């Protein structure tokens, strides 16, 4: 069963004694229903809903590294709502293994 | 374009759309039964019209069963986000899917035409023999919509099973629960539509299977070989949406997701071989009647298992976030409600007490419990769940608690005194009874009015 | 569970071993297709479902459940009287069907029927041996057991020498009551 | 009020926690390692400690059966011996027979 | 008992009371609530606590109501549901009390189990 | 392995366990094996299991037998309350 | 404060009943006459004749875009050479007032906490083997019972009358042996 | 955003609101169905009827 | 209804000048929800509810009165025999 991953004492242990938890909000912000201009046409309208997708929003970090939305499932990582096409560049699962070869590697 | 289109998510939309529609036909027919059991006497059918409440009772089944549930829970949340939860462009049969809907809609409009120019008459859903081969066109004419539902059922299922040719990520467990309920179809289909073909050639070829000497307890097994895994088949895709729901709402990574996997494989092979516990009351063989009973009262172990699994779910979760949204509630409430109509299930299945409760009110309560409660409230969570990316609007459901309450009390006071009528006791598809079981046919009357009323203040 | 490719997996030999099935997992897959990418594979499938405890319980449950069924079906063609495989009886008029005939007491007597009948007692307060006695002989003469059926039965004491009132609810005691005022014979 | 202060002073001392043995393989916080979160975190629930969780149980299984033996005992009451069965005419005719 | 013996990373707050604190609240209007029990404006936070002062590591709850309404609030400052109570103050005090919290238990169901068998029987 | 936690199979029975596979496989046979027996061995045995005269009188049976026999209570049960229908009218 | 006061005034209140004036006093049906605008109708919708009669994948107005070298227009990331290195800044989505309204303060806190999992591998694995054989045990309590009972039905019982019990549309025939 | 159906409804707390609708939606519904049996007076619902029937139950002795 | 102020079990906890914020009240309060009528009208209505779905509505009784002494007098006259409390009741 997955419980975590596995910690070494030697990286809890700070390089400052005033080190604690970083206290960054991660609520992305007051929504309602998406309001849409008047003036707007329905080639506006399209650029409008484009720009108020929670999946696209992240929050960042001290150190400037971004944690994005995340989703356990691929339904929520499409355009809300969807397109008539969604995934032209396949969405990659990525694996991780302890295999390496020689020639990623330059001495 | 409107018709012409392949989109597989617009077909989705289609599908739920279309059950919405023909769902309008299956709770007009659901108040007209409420209505007359009212009291004793005669109040909205007249006592030479009776064969009309027998057809109502046998198009509200067929229709709520074939034409509104399946096209919603396997039909339309199925072909809009399976492709996407196998991180697939689209769908694997494009066509296919396209000429799936318009077969669905081509047979509704066929059965709705047979009420309004055939006479009425009514053998049940189950379509018995001899009674269903001895009536008038109208039976010809529901044979021919079966039929052709059958033909999109199929194919549906098998653009499904391609997807495992396709998956570019993980089956997730909503994907094994289509890619078994696809199964289920490709093995009990050809069966039904052979016993099918067996009740035309008796009304319209001058067979004589189902007349003496042909033993009309045939077509019963046929019929339920068929008839049990249809349960499931409406059942399983209604838990996949289940298990999404519960995990994505409390944030919590579904617990055994493999037992819950070989839990619905598990059902699939059971619910494949225990199909004559319909047939309790026949006079079947003493082992062939241990057999079933042993077997169904199998197949709660691995329901069993699911329900608990979905419990550790919904434990834990944080606080902050609020409960209160339609889509969680339903879920919340698929598991409390599934479990009373699964019990009564169980009671049913010993043939011993099944030959009190056989043809009573009992089971329709109990079906409706897990048909009419839970798996429209299955559907209707997971379109919520939904709602962002379908992207519908003009309701108010999203977060409407008075719905939620309304619906739950009055639902449950429509079904919950029918399980008393069936000790008292009351049978199935009668519409005439003794004066002395009014006050609880009443009680559930007043119900289905007051559950219309609810469905009208979403808008 | 190895997570390097280098160190091996461990198989029996015979039809239903890890080698039987990494010859068999990738016949029809498509996304195995380098030696690396085809073990990395069956690896992760091999550790999802076969390392999982919890999977072996439906193994269980499916071996139990097809056991009873196969079992089932083949003692129905091979006993059951009313099951006519061969035709030679099934070419005769209905009195003349000896051998088949003889499959009708033996199946009329299952062991499990003789073993489990005589606890009635345990689901009927009245003239729980209403139908123990029978003159022909088709059937074993039916004794009440002397305890409870295990299980749920707690509404009953768990063996009726304890319970006051059994004897005076035996069919033998109602047929007393009931013949001393000439009301019937049973 | 003596006593009953002693046995609340027992029971407390006895209850007291001992350190879990933990079921999971964590590490052992650094040394001189304080408070670093704060109470916006994610609540977690406050649970009985096992002993404390067993004597409260046990008290309320204690209770409930002495409750419903306290019911069965005082307020219900057991049935008296049923009316004597004494020979009654019927009626003549049933209703409906016909004349 | 998560801070007392399983986590000490975490900051522990002092039981300000044993019982919920009954308040009237008004929809559109934003509460504060202290998390260390050391306020004097209880249930919420004064200004002078740790919550107000973020020491070491109190901060005050934010909370607001849907509908107007008197309200239950946390008093221990452990309950699950904090800052409204759903039961943790009980629940805690019988830690700090376990012969106070069979006495209460014991009584509950006492009154439970008359009451349900008088009915059935 | 019946009404077992495979996790303790892993773990006391490590050699054979080792092709989690052939385990598997080995479970269900098991099963299969013990439903075949149980119909065609408990259920089908014909003209067996109709000795009455040795129904099983376990330990339990026998010290709650002897304790009301000790008593007159076996006695008072076993006797016959009432064998007549109508009580006499005074 | 009232949230919905800072973007009232983005929200005037609406004239016509569904947001269209009559047909008459402006025909929204016919496809615009503004430059640009051939594929849209006067109200903004998509006339009729781009979508259906004159559909680009019936083979209407082909026009490939891939061009000789099979390249198509692509936009470039934002590039910011700095401190001996190129940097590419990401696009930020606009501030959701912009988009919903609300003005984006006073913010609830949800600090960030890793999945919550259930753990001690031990005591979950037995949770697990009882969520399976506890309804098991159940069912193989009945077990015994339904066989019991299912025996008492199919019983031979030494009948002495017999009663013949014929179904018919819509009445029950009896048929019974006559004192001799 | 809402109508004033829902605007007046959902400003009241939810307890005050449910219940009352609970029991207002039933009382509807009652009333519905007895519309259509105002004056409505079947003869086996008298008390010479009842009676008779009871004749019937202590003949029978149901 | 101009609630009271509860100082509670640490009267000094309680002891700061609260201003605009609330201040801690009886329990009563919280029951009656500051004694508000439409709460208890639907308090009122939820026991009305509650009676109906276990023992029937009793706001028949009135109405039911007089067909329900016409019903007790045919059993009693007519009807099987009734037997102690038995006699109580009249179906
Ligand atoms: C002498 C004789 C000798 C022998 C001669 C032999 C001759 C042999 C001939 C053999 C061939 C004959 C047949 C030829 C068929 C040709 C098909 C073809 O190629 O068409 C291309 C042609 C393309 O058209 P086009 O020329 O490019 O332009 C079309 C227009 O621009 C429009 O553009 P569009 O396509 O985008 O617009 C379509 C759409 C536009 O959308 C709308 O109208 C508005 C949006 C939808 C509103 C909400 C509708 C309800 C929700 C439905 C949800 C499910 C939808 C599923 C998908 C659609 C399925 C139809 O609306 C519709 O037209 C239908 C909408 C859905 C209607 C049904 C909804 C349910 C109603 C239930 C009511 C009762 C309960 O297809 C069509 O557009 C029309 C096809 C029509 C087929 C009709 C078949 C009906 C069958 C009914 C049952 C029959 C039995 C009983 C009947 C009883 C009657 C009394
Ligand atoms: C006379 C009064 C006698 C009082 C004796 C008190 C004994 C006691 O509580 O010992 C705890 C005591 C711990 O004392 P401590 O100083 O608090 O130390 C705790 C440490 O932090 C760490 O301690 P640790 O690491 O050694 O681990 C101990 C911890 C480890 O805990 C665990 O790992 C969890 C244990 C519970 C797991 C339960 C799983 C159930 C899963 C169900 C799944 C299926 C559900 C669905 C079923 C569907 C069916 C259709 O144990 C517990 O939490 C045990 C809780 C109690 C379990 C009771 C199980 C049977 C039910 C009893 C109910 C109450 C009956 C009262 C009767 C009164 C008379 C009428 O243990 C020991 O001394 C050795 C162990
Ligand atoms: C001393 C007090 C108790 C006295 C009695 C004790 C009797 C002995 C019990 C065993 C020993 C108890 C020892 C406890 C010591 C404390 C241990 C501890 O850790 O303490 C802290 C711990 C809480 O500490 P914490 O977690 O830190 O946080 C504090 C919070 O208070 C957090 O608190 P919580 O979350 O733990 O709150 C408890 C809450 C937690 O649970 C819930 O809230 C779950 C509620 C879910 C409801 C879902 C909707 C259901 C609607 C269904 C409608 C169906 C209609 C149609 C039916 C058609 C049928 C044909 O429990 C309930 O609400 C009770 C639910 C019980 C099951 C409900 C279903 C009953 C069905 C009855 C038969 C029906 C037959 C027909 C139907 C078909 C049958 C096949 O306290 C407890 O564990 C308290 C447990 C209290 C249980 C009371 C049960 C009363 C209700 C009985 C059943 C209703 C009928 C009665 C007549
Ligand atoms: C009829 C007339 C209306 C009567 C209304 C009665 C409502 C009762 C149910 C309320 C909801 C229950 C619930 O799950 O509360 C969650 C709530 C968790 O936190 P929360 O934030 O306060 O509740 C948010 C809910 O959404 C709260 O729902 P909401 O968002 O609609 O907000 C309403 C708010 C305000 O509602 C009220 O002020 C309700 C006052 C009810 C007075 C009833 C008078 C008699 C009526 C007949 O309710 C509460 O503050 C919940 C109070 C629950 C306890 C009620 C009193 C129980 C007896 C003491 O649980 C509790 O506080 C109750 C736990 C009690 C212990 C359970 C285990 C005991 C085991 C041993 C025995
Ligand atoms: C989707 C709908 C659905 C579902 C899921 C089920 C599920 C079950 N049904 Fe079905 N049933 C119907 C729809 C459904 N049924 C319909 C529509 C009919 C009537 C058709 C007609 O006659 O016209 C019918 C009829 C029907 C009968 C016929 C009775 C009669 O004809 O007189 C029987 C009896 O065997 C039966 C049994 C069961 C069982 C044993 C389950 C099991 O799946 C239930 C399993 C679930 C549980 C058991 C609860 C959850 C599990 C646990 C909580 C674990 C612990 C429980 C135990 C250990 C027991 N059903
Ligand atoms: C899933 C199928 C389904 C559904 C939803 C229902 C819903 C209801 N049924 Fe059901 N009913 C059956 C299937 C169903 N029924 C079957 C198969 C039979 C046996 C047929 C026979 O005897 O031959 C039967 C029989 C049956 C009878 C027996 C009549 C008789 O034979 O004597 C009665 C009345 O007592 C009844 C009443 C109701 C009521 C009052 C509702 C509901 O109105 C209760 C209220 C719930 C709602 C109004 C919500 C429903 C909404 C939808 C279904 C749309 C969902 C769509 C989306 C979410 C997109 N039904
Ligand atoms: C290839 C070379 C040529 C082969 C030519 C073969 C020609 C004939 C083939 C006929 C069909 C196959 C069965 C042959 C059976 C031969 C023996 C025979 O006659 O058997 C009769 C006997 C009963 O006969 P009666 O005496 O009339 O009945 C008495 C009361 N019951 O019937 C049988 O045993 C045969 C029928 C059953 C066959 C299958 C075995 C039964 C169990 C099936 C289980 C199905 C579930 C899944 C099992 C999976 C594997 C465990
Ligand atoms: C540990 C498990 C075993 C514990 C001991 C069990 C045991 O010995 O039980 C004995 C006891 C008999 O004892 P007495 O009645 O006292 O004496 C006999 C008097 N004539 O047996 C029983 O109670 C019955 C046990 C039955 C087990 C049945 C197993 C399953 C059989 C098949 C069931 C149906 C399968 C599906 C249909 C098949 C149709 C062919
Ligand atoms: O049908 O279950
Ligand atoms: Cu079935
Ligand atoms: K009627
Ligand atoms: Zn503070
Ligand atoms: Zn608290």
């Amino acid at each position: 069963i997955y419980e975590g991953q596995t910690v070494q004492e030697s990286e809890l242990i700070p390089q400052e004694d005033d080190w604690v938890i970083e206290e960054t909000n991660f609520c992305l912000g007051r929504n309602c229903y998406v309001r849409f201009r008047e003036e707007d046409d329905l080639a506006r309208r399209a650029l409008h809903q484009m720009d108020s997708q929670l999946n696209k929003m992240h929050t960042r970090l001290r150190d400037g590294t971004v944690i994005p939305y995340m989703s356990f499932h691929p339904d929520e990582m499409v355009d809300r709502p969807a397109p008539i096409h969604t995934f032209s560049e396949k969405p990659l699962l990525k694996w991780t293994w302890d295999e390496t070869y020689e020639e990623a590697y330059d001495d | 374009f409107y018709i012409l289109v392949n989109n597989n998510k617009r077909i989705g939309i289609y599908y739920i759309k279309l059950s919405i529609i023909i769902g309008i036909l299956g709770i007009v027919l659901s108040y007209i039964i409420r209505v007359e059991l009212y009291n004793s006497g005669n109040r909205i059918i007249k006592y030479d019209n009776v064969n009309y409440y027998n057809m109502v009772i046998t198009l509200h089944g067929l229709l709520m069963i074939f034409y509104i549930i399946m096209p919603g829970l396997y039909g339309g949340i199925p072909l809009y986000i399976l492709p996407i939860l196998s991180v697939i462009t689209d769908i694997v049969l494009p066509r296919i899917n396209n000429i799936s809907i318009i077969i669905v809609l081509i047979s509704y409009i066929v059965v709705i035409n047979s009420i309004v120019i055939e006479y009425n008459i009514g053998t049940g859903w189950t379509l018995y023999p001899p009674l269903s081969i001895i009536g008038t066109v109208i039976v010809n004419m529901i044979l021919y919509g079966l039929i052709i539902i059958g033909i999109s059922s199929i194919i549906s299922a098998i653009n499904f099973m391609n997807i495992l040719i396709v998956i570019d990520g993980i089956i997730y467990v909503y994907i094994w629960s289509i890619i078994i309920t696809s199964v289920l179809l490709i093995i009990s289909l050809p069966i039904l539509n052979g016993i099918l073909l067996m009740i035309l050639s008796d009304i319209y070829f001058n067979s004589i299977y189902f007349i003496l000497n042909g033993d009309v307890v045939l077509y019963q097994h046929l019929f339920w070989y068929f008839g049990h895994p249809e349960v499931y088949i409406l059942i399983l895709p209604a838990f996949g949406i289940i298990s999404i729901i519960l995990s994505v709402l409390n944030n919590k990574i579904i617990f055994g997701m493999k037992s819950m996997i070989l839990a619905i494989i598990m059902i699939s092979i059971l619910g494949s071989i225990v199909w004559a516990h319909h047939i309790y009351t026949v006079g079947l063989e003493l082992d062939t009647k241990i057999y079933f009973n042993n077997l169904t009262l199998i197949i709660s172990i691995p329901t069993g298992n699911k329900i608990y699994n979905w419990i550790i779910l919904y434990i834990g979760s944080y606080n902050i976030l609020y409960n209160g949204y339609q889509s969680l509630i339903f879920s919340i409430m698929f598991i409390i409600i599934f479990i009373i109509g699964g019990i009564t299930g169980i009671i049913i299945s010993i043939d011993i007490i099944d030959i009190g409760l056989h043809d009573t009110y009992y089971i329709v309560s109990h079906f409706h419990y897990i048909l009419s409660i839970g798996a429209v409230i299955s559907l209707l969570a997971g379109i919520l769940l939904l709602k962002d990316i379908i992207g519908y609007y003009n309701v108010i459901i999203k977060i409407n608690k008075y719905f939620g309450l309304l619906l739950f009390i009055n639902i449950n006071i429509i079904f919950t005194p029918q399980f008393i009528i069936g000790f008292n006791v009351m049978p199935r598809r009668i519409l005439e009874y003794s004066d002395n079981i009014i006050v609880w046919n009443l009680i559930s009357s007043i119900g289905s009015i007051s559950t219309i009323l609810i469905l009208l203040s979403i808008f | 569970p190895p997570t390097r490719l280098s160190t091996p997996l461990y198989s029996e030999g015979g039809a239903f071993t890890v080698n039987w099935w990494r010859n068999r997992y990738g016949l029809y897959s498509r996304r195995q297709t380098d030696p690396m990418l085809a073990e990395f594979l069956f690896r992760q499938q091999v550790k999802e479902w076969f390392y999982d405890v919890p999977s072996y319980n439906y193994a269980a449950l499916v071996g139990l459940a097809l056991g009873i069924l196969v079992a089932v079906i083949w003692r129905h063609f091979l006993f059951n009287p009313d099951v006519y495989v061969r035709r030679q009886e099934l070419r005769k008029m209905w009195p003349d069907r000896h051998r088949q005939f003889a499959y009708a007491v033996p199946y009329l007597n299952p062991q499990l029927k003789n073993l489990l009948l005589p606890y009635k007692n345990s689901f009927i307060d009245n003239e729980p041996d209403y139908a123990d006695y029978n003159p022909v002989g088709l059937r074993p003469q039916r004794v009440m057991a002397i305890r409870r059926i295990p299980g749920f039965f707690w509404a009953i004491p768990q063996y009726f020498f304890e319970d006051p009132l059994y004897t005076s609810c035996s069919t033998k005691n109602m047929q007393t009551i009931y013949k001393k005022l000439g009301y019937s014979e049973l | 009020a003596a006593v009953r202060s002693q046995i609340e002073a027992a029971v407390y001392k006895w209850t007291r926690p001992r350190p879990p043995r933990l079921g999971v393989a964590v590490p052992r916080s650094p040394p001189g390692t304080g408070i670093l979160f704060h109470t916006n975190m994610q609540t977690i629930r406050y649970s009985l400690s096992p002993k404390v969780w067993v004597l409260v149980t046990g008290a309320a299984l204690v209770g409930v059966f002495s409750g419903q033996r306290f019911a069965q005992t005082v307020l219900l009451s057991k049935n008296p011996p049923n009316p004597p069965r004494y020979r009654e005419k019927p009626p003549v005719r049933h209703p409906h027979t016909p004349d | 008992t998560w801070t007392e013996i399983w986590w000490e990373h975490d900051p522990t707050p002092k039981v300000a009371q044993y019982r919920p604190y009954v308040c009237t609240v008004e929809s559109g209007k934003v509460y504060w609530w202290c998390a260390c029990g050391e306020s004097k404006t209880q249930p919420w936070v004064d200004g002078h606590c740790k919550c107000s002062k973020r020491e070491g590591g109190f901060r005050p709850r934010r909370w607001e109501p849907e509908h107007d309404g008197v309200r239950l609030f946390c008093g221990c400052k452990s309950c699950f549901s904090s800052p409204t109570w759903n039961g943790g103050c009980f629940t805690k005090w019988m830690q700090s009390n376990p012969a106070g919290g069979m006495l209460y238990c014991f009584a509950a169901a006492f009154g439970f189990g008359t009451l349900t068998v008088y009915r059935k029987f | 392995s019946i009404f077992t936690p495979m996790d303790w199979m892993f773990y006391y029975f490590p050699n054979y366990s080792r092709d989690k596979v052939a385990l598997m496989a080995r479970q269900i046979k098991i099963h299969f094996a013990i439903g075949f027996a149980l119909v065609f061995l408990v259920y089908h045995p014909p003209y067996k299991g109709a000795d009455y005269g040795n129904f099983h009188k376990s330990p339990l049976y026998w010290y709650k037998y002897n304790q009301l026999e000790r008593s007159g209570q076996l006695q008072e049960n076993l006797r016959i309350k009432r064998d007549w229908f109508y009580d006499e009218d005074p | 404060k009232s949230y919905y006061d800072d973007f009232k005034d983005r929200l005037k209140p609406g004239k016509y009943t569904q947001g269209r004036c009559p047909q008459s006093e402006g025909d929204y049906r016919q496809e615009s006459k503004t430059i640009g605008r051939e594929h849209l109708n006067d109200d903004g919708t998509r006339s009729k004749r781009y979508t259906v009669k004159e559909a680009d994948a019936l083979g209407y107005h082909y026009h490939p875009p891939i061009d000789k070298k099979g390249q198509v227009y692509v936009k470039g990331p934002n590039t910011v050479i700095e401190r001996g290195q190129t940097w590419i800044k990401g696009y930020e989505l606009p501030s959701m007032e912009y988009t919903y309204g609300p003005k984006q303060e006073d913010i609830p806190f949800y600090p960030r906490v890793k999945l919550n999992v259930w753990g001690n591998y031990n005591l979950v694995m037995k949770v697990e083997f009882l969520f399976f054989y506890l309804p098991t045990i159940i069912v193989f309590g009945i077990c015994i019972p339904v066989y019991t009972i299912n025996f008492a039905q199919e019983e031979v019982i030494y009948t002495t009358m017999t009663v013949k019990v014929t179904g018919r549309q819509w009445y029950w025939v009896y048929e019974v042996e006559s004192p001799t | 955003d809402f109508p004033w159906r829902w605007g007046f409804v959902a400003e009241k707390p939810f307890w005050v609101g449910a219940p009352i609708l609970v029991l207002g939606v039933l009382c509807l519904g009652h009333i519905i169905q007895t519309m259509g049996q105002i004056g409505v007076r079947p003869k086996r619902y008298t008390p010479e009827w009842v009676e008779a029937t009871k004749e019937r139950e202590r003949a029978e002795n149901t | 209804y101009t609630p009271s102020f509860e100082r509670g079990l640490n009267p000094e906890l309680t002891s700061g000048d609260y201003g605009d914020m609330p201040k801690p009240q009886p329990l009563i309060d919280f029951f009656t929800q500051n004694r508000n009528p439409w709460f208890g009208f639907a308090m009122f209505c939820g026991f009305n509810f509650l009676w109906w779905a276990f023992f029937g509505a009793w706001q028949i009784r009135p109405l039911w009165a007089s067909q329900r002494k016409s019903l007790a007098e045919a059993d009693r006259l007519y009807g099987p025999t009734k037997y102690g409390v038995g006699k109580k009741y009249i179906n």
